[PDB]
């Protein structure tokens, strides 16, 4: 959940999951980039972010 | 009488090393909102709001 | 390193050399230093970056 993380500024178990690539669904509510470009999609720019 | 048996050493230490001294300089330190603040028991420290 | 000493003076320099302050500092040590009911109070976040 973004907004107790965001609440609690504790970021031990976000950082753990993103630096063992471990799945996970951040929910909350987010803009988002929308990009129609094939290259960006192959050269996997959303797994950067 | 002087020696040079008798007053021959090897002295031995480390090569090198820093020391420091404050060490909470070391943490990063950050805080929640206040209006987020709990207490012992996990419940906001003013609830009044 | 060789050494040209009085047995006296040998004495004080090996006694300096064998009997130093400085201890091995790491990332626990520091983190032990925070004192404990603070490294627990969720209102404050600590890290070690």
């Amino acid at each position: 959940n973004l907004e107790e993380l965001m609440r609690t500024g504790d970021y031990a178990q976000i950082t753990n999951m993103l630096l063992n690539n471990q799945p996970v669904a951040l929910v909350g509510a987010l803009p988002f980039i929308t990009d129609s470009s094939v290259i960006s999609l192959v050269a996997k720019l959303d797994a950067t972010v | 009488q002087f020696d040079f048996r008798a007053s021959m050493h090897m002295l031995t230490s480390n090569l090198t090393f820093t020391v420091y001294s404050d060490l909470l300089a070391f943490v990063s330190a950050d805080t929640v909102e206040p209006i987020n603040a709990v207490a012992f028991d996990n419940m906001r420290i003013m609830n009044e709001l | 390193y060789p050494s040209i000493l009085h047995p006296i003076d040998h004495a004080f320099n090996e006694y300096f050399l064998q009997h130093q302050l400085v201890e091995p500092l790491n990332n626990d040590i520091i983190f032990n230093y925070i004192p404990e009911r603070i490294r627990n109070d969720v209102n404050y976040i600590l890290n070690m970056d």
